[PDB]
């Protein structure tokens, strides 16, 4: 599934 | 790394704008410190 | 604490490697500072975490269990809480009891 | 003390079954009440001491080390002894410092 770093 | 002037003073929605024009989204030396203590202390052995 | 049951540690010297586990480099480099020649620690490449085999020579400690035999004190009554008398949560941790 | 090499001691599971050592009756039925199911003990026929098998699951303290960032102190000056002053061996062995 598609990633997203920690904001 | 770096930190506004008066980092106390400003509200934490605030501070988290300044943090992310400069932040790679890596986790850094002390997130990654505290992470390492709750897996090593609060995780059943072997459970890395 | 269980005055039937105290908890100590024995110092022992490993008489053989033991099986290497896995820790922060940060915690490696710790364990390698305390033992020198006596652990070896190495980066594993994939995960970026470290190895350590504590070798033969180095010093353990081991838990270990004591009986002692005064099994009675005078007691605040059991449910005592500072929280019934009023007391904020955060004085609660903050302080000694 | 060395604040450059300040010893600590970190908990760690067993992953592994330990190879066993040899201890005192007294100090292996010790290690038997703190671990229980997790150490086996068994007198060793001919010397009357015992065996100890420390097994996966039990938990361990291995040493490691920290430095610290306080490195310069106050300090009366090195050579300075309650003898000189003339204060016995036994007070100097009984007292705090
Ligand atoms: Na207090
Ligand atoms: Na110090
Ligand atoms: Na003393
Ligand atoms: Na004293």
């Amino acid at each position: 599934i598609a990633d997203e770093p920690v904001k | 790394g770096t930190t506004p002037e008066k980092p106390e003073e400003t509200p934490l929605e605030e501070l988290a704008e300044t943090f992310q024009d400069t932040f790679s989204g890596a986790l850094g030396k002390q997130s990654s410190s505290l992470l390492s203590r709750l897996i090593s202390s609060k995780m059943p052995g072997g459970f890395t | 604490y269980n005055p039937e049951k105290k908890e100590m540690i024995q110092e022992v010297i490993v008489e053989e490697d033991l099986e290497p586990f896995e820790a922060s480099k940060e915690t490696a480099e710790q364990f390698k500072h305390q033992h020198g020649d006596k652990v070896d620690i190495f980066e594993i490449p994939e995960t970026g975490e470290y190895s350590v085999k504590l070798l033969k020579g180095a010093t353990l400690y081991i838990p270990k269990a004591l009986r002692f035999d005064r099994l009675v004190a005078g007691q605040i009554p059991t449910g005592w809480n500072a929280k019934t008398y009023g007391i904020s949560d955060d004085i609660i941790s903050q302080v000694d009891p």
